[PDB]
């Protein structure tokens, strides 16, 4: 998963 | 600019229509026009500004990452300049969008923002758009770009801690993004993890003060902090 | 145009990169530049052209439908001109894209296309982009726009029936789109259903001649014909 | 569902 912003 | 002849209220109305039509470049142009009318922005209007440019730059960033990966593999491979040229084209367009947003913040959204909610919002955006510039930076000024992002995030954090409850959704999204800044821009993964954990825990302890609807808003952002912690640990 | 200084091969390479980056406006500009070099297009290059403009105009059409629906509800309601103005803006941009594509076909892709596969491809595209113009047309020229779509589709159908097997994927996609033209532009739902059924049945009877990979390509498009039949009956 | 093209 790609980190969240 | 091209929106100088349109009423402020008409620009805001059309920004909302463009959002419904997923026409985010139009949305951003309409909100740029609204900002340039010179009046402060309401909470709703600040969100429209943020949503529009988030989506515009988000598409550019995603494209830049695709092209950068292709370029990297080409430099490991059978050989021309086209990949680099087209990555540069997208990069330059992305930098232009970031410069436009930073220019709106500097002329004159930040200096006229006196309330904590507005000032923190705009300083967070300043950190975000210097961060996007940092993602593609490589030259003499990369360190100054990073420090500009840091400085804006730090001032926003200082105000938010003094003036907002730990469950405030703007405070939480600020901390989320400053944490990601630490992790992948500043090469400070421990600071990133520490900030995400302390932010999460201090929000949890304040949830008891909230209405059902505020509770939903805060816990949504707390889950993003938890997602990153799970990814990073 | 802006692409006159770039090599044809570099334009094609960058169109493929733009596709990978989901940068379809760039993709379309690169393929427009390639067409304007004046040389015929290969099968792969024709597909790149079609994919690029399909995605550009597809976003505009979807936005136009959102705005048209909002406009319709506003004309049933509390009253300004903004919805109409912004629908008109999107509509004009959409018409400009359709005019650009039709202009490439007319100068000079169609007249230089001698093979059935290329000629049918371009005439299908001509029908498609007059159809998109017809979707938003309302004035003195709506009937002529519709007849221009019909005429292009009909010439493509005539050639495809004479020169291509009934499982050819371009023949099948042509029939799919001409069927939708009948259903929702020409107000001929029975013609639409008849064409989709006859196309499906004649393809099914030719599947036995195909390789495994061709079979997959043909049956994919046959399922779209079946989907429409299921929707319409 | 929307018809297919
Ligand atoms: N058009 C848009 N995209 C938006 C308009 C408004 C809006 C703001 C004020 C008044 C009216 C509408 C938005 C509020 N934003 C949020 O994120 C929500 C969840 C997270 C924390 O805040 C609570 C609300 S989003
Ligand atoms: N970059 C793109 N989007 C494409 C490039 C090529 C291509 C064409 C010729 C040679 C090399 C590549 C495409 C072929 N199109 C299709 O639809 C496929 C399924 C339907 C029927 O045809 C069979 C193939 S799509
Ligand atoms: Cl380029
Ligand atoms: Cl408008
Ligand atoms: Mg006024
Ligand atoms: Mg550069
Ligand atoms: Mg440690
Ligand atoms: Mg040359
Ligand atoms: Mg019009
Ligand atoms: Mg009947």
């Amino acid at each position: 998963r790609r980190r969240q912003t | 600019g091209a929106m100088g002849s349109m009423e402020r209220a008409s620009l805001i109305q059309k920004a909302k229509l463009a959002e419904q039509a997923e026409r985010y470049e139009d949305m951003a142009a309409f909100m740029k026009g609204a900002v340039e009318k010179g009046e402060e922005l309401s909470c709703e209007e600040r969100n429209l500004l943020s949503v529009a440019y988030k989506n515009v730059v988000g598409g550019q960033r995603a494209a830049w990452r695709v092209l950068s990966s292709i370029e990297q593999k080409s430099n490991e491979s059978e050989e021309g300049p086209e990949v680099r040229e087209y990555r540069e084209k997208v990069e330059t367009e992305l930098q232009g969008v970031c410069d436009t947003v930073l220019g709106l913040l500097d002329s004159h959204l930040i200096k006229e923002a006196g309330d904590a909610e507005s000032r923190v919002f705009y300083l967070k955006m300043k950190g975000d758009y210097y961060r996007y510039l940092a993602e593609v930076a490589t030259g003499d000024d990369k360190k100054r770009i990073i420090d500009s992002a840091r400085s804006a995030y730090q001032e926003a954090m200082d105000i938010s801690k003094k003036e907002m409850p730990p469950t405030n959704p703007i405070r939480l999204g600020l901390a989320l993004n400053f944490s990601v800044f630490h992790y992948e821009i500043a090469n400070s993964p421990e600071e990133a993890i520490s900030l995400a954990k302390t932010t999460f825990d201090e929000a949890m302890a304040d949830l008891h003060t909230l209405s059902e609807d505020s509770y939903k808003d805060s816990t949504l952002i707390m889950q993003l902090l938890r997602d990153n912690l799970t990814l990073w640990t």
